[PDB]
Order: structure tokens, then C-alpha cells, then sequence
RNA sequence: AAACUUUCAACAACGGAUCUCUUGGUUCUCGCAUCGAUGAAGAACGCAGCGAAAUGCGAUACGUAAUGUGAAUUGCAGAAUUCCGUGAAUCAUCGAAUCUUUGAACGCACAUUGCGCCCCUUGGUAUUCCAGGGGGCAUGCCUGUUUGAGCGUCAUUU
RNA sequence: CGUGGAGGUCAGUGACGAAGCCUAGACCGUAAGGUCGGGUCGAACGGCCUCUAGUGCAGAUCUUGGUGGUAGUAGCAAAUAUUCAAAUGAGAACUUUGAAGACUGAAGUGGGGAAAGGUUCCACGUCAACAGCAGUUGGACGUGGGUUAGUCGAUCCUAAGAGAUGGGGAAGCUCCGUUUCAAAGGCCUGAUUUUAUGCAGGCCACCAUCGAAAGGGAAUCCGGUUAAGAUUCCGGAACCUGG
RNA sequence: AUAUUGGCGAGAGACCGAUAGCGAACAAGUACAGUGAUGGAAAGAUGAAAAGAACUUUGAAAAGAGAGUGAAAAAGUACGU
RNA sequence: UUGACCUCAAAUCAGGUAGGAGUACCCGCUGAACUUAAGCAUAUCAAUAAGCGGAGGAAAAGAAACCAACCGGGAUUGC
């Protein structure tokens, strides 16, 4: 029937490199994603199981603005300025 | 823990070639030479009497 | 071949710098216990396939 | 004493301010005392170490020799010796890693860095 | 070397303009000598000077906006900041308790008189 | 009278238990309320004199500015004199800026830094095309200024 | 009875060497064991009276890692063929150069593209692992360089196909259809160069987008140079479109 | 007042002590493999100071046999035991 | 052969609003299987697991068409 190939004559990229994330999981045909939701407002990130959750949360990356959080209101809505006092 | 050993659920082979019950971890030569969790087998100890 | 695109090729253009690990100075640094990195690859015989 | 709030009575949870200690305070960790003469002249014994000051070795393996503070280490918590230098394989300078706390200071350098600061750091200067 | 930062805040927008050009030619002359010698005499002190100039100039162009637009509820969306959403919404120090003739009897007209339970 | 095999007390390979430890990680109280259109999080494309791999950062790209501390760090190189007090500092602190191509991320798309228009300024001695820099525009509700159909209903002049 | 761990005590022991391992060294006990010496090693150790229960071990096709007998073993047969000389080297049946003898006989191991792959091509240097014999060569490793376009493509357009607004279900997350009751789009001219444009006639039914690297299609070939690659640079000879 | 497994700041403790505890104390949503949703590794330890090996003999290189350094070279880039 | 009020629209302006991630706990709506079973349905598991949306910084609920037959009772939730 096959002759021999099952993964033989393979030369057509199915899931292309996802521009949204980069996990390579999107096709032009069905126009749907399998990483974090592509053309739509959806986001493939659920909470089932004891795993596969933190990779869509926070704490494991950059958080360039979340560092500005734990910073400002440590005193009391500081949005003004300051100067010298004791050298 | 409610997630100690609660993170593995696969299926291995049966009759034929010489192979015991080890959840065939995907990828040939990935270090996980037939591992998982479950009870007192796969590389992941078990804890009798769940501490209430 | 070569012909593809940029956006796809851009994401695949970074392993060129992975061809240059430790010259003659990284071997002895500040409290370094990890010498060579285990992320090297040469696809002459290696089959990464992303 | 465990009574207030900011207090760690645990062994393992008392070395957090060592490996991740602020470099602005890591130098304070590498301080140096004085002697039995400058104690009744300055009052304060614990003083910040300085590159422009000398020191004498009492322990270690070089008794009767003095050293000069040059390059200091904070990641390894040590300091090289400018004066007392050994020989490598040809005869140059061996990075003798010591510490100013285990060494007795004999001479200093009276500037305005102290005196007035001593009044701020609690004391009565000279 | 290491330049200053107070010498740039005392100059006008014209003096800093010509000074910026002088730093432009400094870049092309501090990148050539690198393929030959392994280290350049002044390679570190080149990204600290220009970075300080652009900071002062941009600051002086924003403080002038707070001059003619001062004293109005309609200032351009660039004088304030990001802040948060809670302050822009929620209750206030007046809308939380609309002082009138009826609500006055709740807290203002009838508050809480002090007392000392003893004898 | 030897070599080899099994049982083999020391030395010398391959293989690399157990015990003695640590800057960290699972069950639980109290206190605090600091995410969210002046642009979040994650990922990709990157950055230092020898920077490939983290963190941080986003053509001011392992910083700048301000405050506090008050006289460095590194394996090596380079090194000005502000070094007895208009500010060293890879740590810490950090109210005011900046942040591309993607992304709850905006003219319209993405296997494609894809594909247009309007306004302002300079040159090609041309208000119309092209190029560079800066600044914008899309849909479903609830108010409002300047403005349009429809003899459904309802009025005023010879 | 032993091991791990907590509390109390002999205010114990502890570089005059703890604990752990080996010991064809000894004593006591019916059986579970402990102490001493030597060697190795150089940092906190042990007993009794209690408490705690994830402490002891030949097998559940038990889990993971490592090591033998077999064994200096089987195998090393698809595709006719090796040998001599020279250079280099400690070292050569096999890499380089030259010669002789041959295989494949454009339906081949040729010479040009697409897909996959993005530094595996070119230059220099090196031989510790891998490259199941050998191998100074190499698709192993380290240090560099090359990426130049109005024109052959792609982008633009269309069929198949995917997919909005204006409607029509559902609690939410959405699907199908592609014009199935339109108030969808705003231009030529007249009154207006210097008004960035307000009121009336006379017209046009097209009126989200994406969608082929073998098809569709106004435009450039040849020759030479370099360590590598052009129709791109240099030199010579021409044409078309828009403003 | 009452609730409070994720974020921030002390003791979170009569736990375990690297085949154990969560998947992760290290590069840790790691490496490798796959068209996708996933499963998910193996390896903790030098010394006060790398002084990480002067010089000489044999050898093409990597080594061994001396010597020097160190409390011990019975710690020699295969790391305390 | 001539001007107003109401309803129904159309922009790029001053001044506003909308589309989500994480998500312990809690709330509204919709909706399964396996275990046990003196056989099977009913029932238990279960106003559940998983998934989605909105609001809050605790949420839901709660200052009475409520709870009693007594000595009349004096808001909600939780141990």
C-alpha cells in the first residue's frame, strides 16, 4: 500500500512559527492557534491539572512594569519629588 | 502533597518485546528511560498515609 | 535552497553565535563551576527539527 | 531577642544578608579595629578600612611583618597584600588573601574624613 | 574621564544644540580604533555624555509646557503620569459624603459627642 | 613444578553508597491592598574590550537623572585627577522620561519589519507623484457643540 | 536489640584524632548486637530513662543508575581493483600531486531550481572525545570573511477557500452565510488658484480584507575577474511606465 | 467581626538531608525528540590562599617516572570521604 | 406660493467610555462519567471535576411580609 513512507515525502510546513509567542503552532487553513489564541481575543491558558499553568502566569520572565508596582506605594502615593537633607 | 505523583498518567506497552510497566516518556534517549510517578515504582517516591 | 522569508528566518537566526562558546578565558572566571554548555549543536548529523 | 518583628531566630535563615548582602554594606563587613593606644584617643574602635592606611600582620603565617591594603574582595571576602608578596613560579607577586580584622593597625592618616564625622558617628574625636 | 551633569542644566537650548554636535563627531572617532588595538583609551566615557545631554534638553522642553497650561482642568495628557485607576475613580473627599441639608443630619449635624463613663 | 576460574586480608583503575551540612523548596496563623489606554504579562528578534547560555534593559538598549550610604569591583585589559566632601559604586534606593517589528495592541493583514490616504516642514526651482522626520484615522451603548432626509403627527403669513 | 530524630541528665566525650567503611584480630550471649586495636579519613559524637513511626529487608514482569561470565565472541559478503612512485610526517594499503590499469555509459554519483534546513558551502589552523578498522585530509572542534538589484521572482490581482459591519439564536466562551427589507460609497461640471469649502440640476451599481516561488505576467543579455556565488558591481550595446 | 492554596514583609518547624521532598536549590516550565494539545530528564560538595602544575631528562601531542609547593601530594581539572 | 417643538442620523475637535491575563476564596447561569449497590432503572457520588464571563479588594447574604407559643422576640455570616 504505502510502499514504505509514513513520514517520508514530507516537505510542507504545517504549524508555522507563531508571531504572537514563538512556540510554532498555527496554520493558515483553520485560522486557529494552539498556544495562546492567535487572530482572536482568546488565550489558550487554563488551570486544569497540577501543571501547565505557570508558563502563562508571571514571576518567570521580565515584568518590566510590575517592578514599578512594588516601588511607588511603599510610602504613600508618592508622585511628587524630593531633595537633599543631610548631605 | 495533592500534586505529588498526581502529575503523571500515561500508558506503556504489553506483550511481545521485553518491557515492564514504565510510562513511555516521549522522545528516544531523553533521560527519562521509562519513568513517571504513580506508586512506589517510577523515579518519584510515594508517601503512605496522606497526612491529613 | 535559501528562499523563504524574513520573519521566519529571523527567529532561526541566532544559533550562529552558538558556534562560539569558550575561547581561552571563560574556563577560569569568578566562582564558575559550569564549564562548557550543553546546548551545542551541529546539524551535519544532528536532527533538531525545531 | 525574638520579641519585635524584624528578627530571625533561625540558623539557616540568618545568612540571607551575606551572599545577597548590599555591596554598599559589604565593605562595612570588612572593617578593622585599632590598638591599645588610639582607643583612649578616639573612643571608637571599629573604623572603616582605607586604602591610604597601613596595617600589621599578627596572625596568619607572617609574624613581625606589615602589609598595605590595595585590592579588596567582596565576593570572596578578602584583600590582597601590597607589601608582603610571595613568589609564584618566577618571582613576582602572589595575591595573599587576608582580612584587616585579623590584622592590627599601627598607622593611619588623620584627615577631615574623621574628627567631625566621629561627632556624627558618636564619639569625641582627638 | 567622566563628564558632569550640572554643567548641562545651566545651558540654554542653543548651547546644548552645538554641544550635541561636538559629541556626534566623537562617536566616529571612538569606534575606528578597535580592530587594531584590543582596548581603547576612552571607550567607556562616550555613552555617558550624550545620554546626559538628551536628558536635560528633553526636560527643559517639558517644563515650559507647565507654564501656559498652568491653572486649568484641561492640560495635555503628558504633564501627569500613569498612576492608577482607583484614584481616577472610586469615591472622593466630597462625593463620598455629599454635604447638603438632609445628609448633614447624618454626620455633620448629628455626630458623636465625647463622654467619660466613670462617676 | 606454571597460566586461567571460584572463595580473595593491603597498595594501585573503571564505576563514584551511606553518614555529617546549606543562600532553597511541600502541610498552616496574623498583618497589609501596591494589577489593569501617559500602554500589562509571556515569548521571539538583541546588547559590554575577549558576551555563546540567565537576570536586567530596549538605538540614552548589564544605563542616565535624583536620594541615601561617604572613599570601588574584577580572571585579564583600558584608566582620566572631581580623590580632604557641586557626588566612585556590577549592590541598594528609585515620585519625574524613553520603550521598534509582535502582543488584551487599533486604516485594512501576516507562511509576508505586507499593503494606502490626509495635514505640517525641507530638497528634487512641481499646491496633486516620490523619499526622510514628526504628528493621525476602524466597529457595538450612554451625553453634548457646529450640521442633513422623510407631505407619520402637529402650526404660523397674502 | 539496632538505625534516624526531639527533650532532659552524668554540668560527658571531642587535632593525645568523633562518626562511617574494610579487617584469613580478640572477649561476652540460645537467637536480634555492642565495645576495643590497626589502616584510611579530619569534624561536632555516644549511652540510659521518654516521646514520635516515611527506621531494619533476596523475589511484587518492582523503579533508576552502574558493573560480569558468555567474550579479547558473533557480525564486519548489494554494487568487478588493487599495486607502484613523489612531497609531508614519530607513525600511511585508503586523504593531496603525477602516471599506469578500471567502474558508472547523459533513464548515471553530472550540470541548474522549489520544499526542509539558516552558517552543514569557501579560507586558515588543530587531532584529547565522537567520526563502530585506519585516516596530517573532511559534513568533528576553535579563530574569520562574503550578504550590494528599477528589470528573471515575491509583494499587487483572481478562482477554489477562509473570514467582518448592517440582521437572526444562546447564561458565557461563538458558529454559519458573503450582500437573504440599506439611511453602505461622495465624484466630473456650474457659482469659488490665493475657502483648509456651506445650499440646487444633470450621472455611475463597481462599493471590508486575505488568497499560488510549476499557472497568470509591459522591461537586460553576454563575457571576464576572485578562495566561493549573479541576469546585481565594472566596461560596451538598449527599451518601457509614472510624475 | 467572619473567609483567605496565587502577589509583598519576621518566626511560617518536635519534617526530610540529593533514586527521598513539588516537576525545578544548579542553565529549571531545563536538555533531547515531535506537525499539535503534553509527559518530562541524569549530575549537590577542593583548599586559608589555584600557589592549577617553576626548571631538567625521554617523547609528535595528550602522560608516566623525579623535584618544588602544601598540615596531609593517600584531595591532581575523573573535584572533602 | 413661505420660518419652530417631539421621534429617527452623520465627523479626524474640547471633555469621556469599550474588547483581557493572573486569579486563593466567593457568587450567578448551563451541564457528565467512574466507585458502593441481597442483578438492572430510582437514588448516592453531585446544586460535582473541567471550561467561560462579569464585579469587588473580601465576595455572597444581611437593618424584617423574619424567628416563637414563651419570662414575648431585637439584623447577617462563621467556629
Amino acid at each position: 500500500g504505502k510502499g514504505t513512507p509514513s513520514f517520508g515525502k514530507r516537505h510542507n510546513k504545517s504549524h508555522t512559527l507563531c508571531n504572537r509567542c514563538g512556540r510554532r503552532s498555527f496554520h493558515v487553513q483553520k485560522k486557529t492557534c494552539s498556544s495562546c489564541g492567535y487572530p482572536a481575543a482568546k488565550t489558550r491558558s487554563y488551570n486544569w491539572g497540577a501543571k501547565a499553568k505557570r508558563r502563562h502566569t508571571t514571576g518567570t520572565g521580565r515584568m518590566r512594569y510590575l517592578k514599578h508596582v512594588s516601588r511607588r506605594f511603599k510610602n504613600g502615593f508618592q508622585t511628587g519629588s524630593a531633595s537633599k537633607a543631610s548631605a | 502533597s495533592e500534586k505529588a505523583g498526581h502529575q503523571t498518567s500515561a500508558e506503556s506497552w504489553g506483550t511481545g518485546r521485553a518491557v515492564a510497566r514504565i510510562p513511555r516518556v516521549g522522545g528516544g534517549g531523553t533521560g527519562r528511560s521509562g519513568q513517571g510517578a504513580f506508586g512506589n515504582m517510577c523515579r518519584g517516591g510515594r508517601m503512605f498515609a496522606p497526612t491529613k | 535552497a535559501a528562499q523563504k522569508s524574513f520573519r521566519i528566518k529571523q527567529k532561526m537566526a541566532k544559533a550562529k553565535k552558538q558556534n562560539r562558546p569558550l575561547p581561552q578565558w571563560i574556563r577560569l572566571r569568578t566562582n564558575n563551576t559550569i564549564r562548557y554548555n550543553a546546548k551545542r549543536r551541529n546539524w551535519r548529523r544532528t536532527k533538531m527539527n525545531i | 531577642a525574638k520579641q519585635s518583628l524584624d528578627v530571625s531566630s533561625d540558623r539557616r535563615k540568618a545568612r540571607k544578608a551575606y551572599f545577597t548582602a548590599p555591596s554598599s554594606q559589604r565593605r562595612v563587613l570588612l572593617s578593622a579595629p585599632l590598638s591599645k593606644e588610639l582607643r583612649a584617643q578616639y573612643g571608637i574602635k571599629a573604623l572603616p578600612i582605607r586604602r591610604d592606611d597601613e596595617v600589621l600582620v599578627v596572625r596568619g603565617s607572617k609574624k613581625g611583618q606589615e602589609g598595605k591594603i590595595s585590592s579588596v574582595y567582596r565576593l570572596k571576602f578578602a584583600v590582597q597584600v601590597d607589601k608582603v608578596t610571595k613568589e609564584k613560579v618566577n618571582g613576582a607577586s602572589v595575591p595573599i588573601n587576608l582580612h584587616p580584622s585579623k590584622l592590627v593597625i599601627t598607622k593611619l592618616h588623620l584627615d577631615k574624613d574623621r574628627k567631625a564625622l566621629i561627632q556624627r558617628k558618636g564619639g569625641k574625636l582627638e | 574621564a567622566g563628564v558632569k551633569a550640572y554643567e548641562l542644566r545651566t545651558k540654554s537650548k542653543e548651547q546644548l544644540a552645538s554641544q550635541l554636535v561636538d559629541l556626534k563627531k566623537e562617536l566616529a572617532e571612538l569606534k575606528v580604533q578597535k580592530l587594531s588595538r584590543p582596548s581603547l583609551p576612552k571607550i567607556k566615557t562616550v555613552r555617558k555624555s550624550i545620554a546626559c545631554v538628551l536628558t536635560v534638553i528633553n526636560e527643559q522642553q517639558r517644563e515650559a509646557v507647565r507654564q501656559l497650561y498652568k491653572g486649568k482642568k484641561y492640560q495635555p495628557k503628558d504633564l501627569r503620569a500613569k498612576k492608577t485607576r482607583a484614584l481616577r475613580r472610586a469615591l472622593t473627599k466630597f462625593e463620598a459624603s455629599q454635604v447638603t441639608e438632609k445628609q448633614r443630619k447624618k454626620q455633620i449635624a448629628f455626630p458623636q459627642r465625647k463622654y467619660a463613663i466613670k462617676a
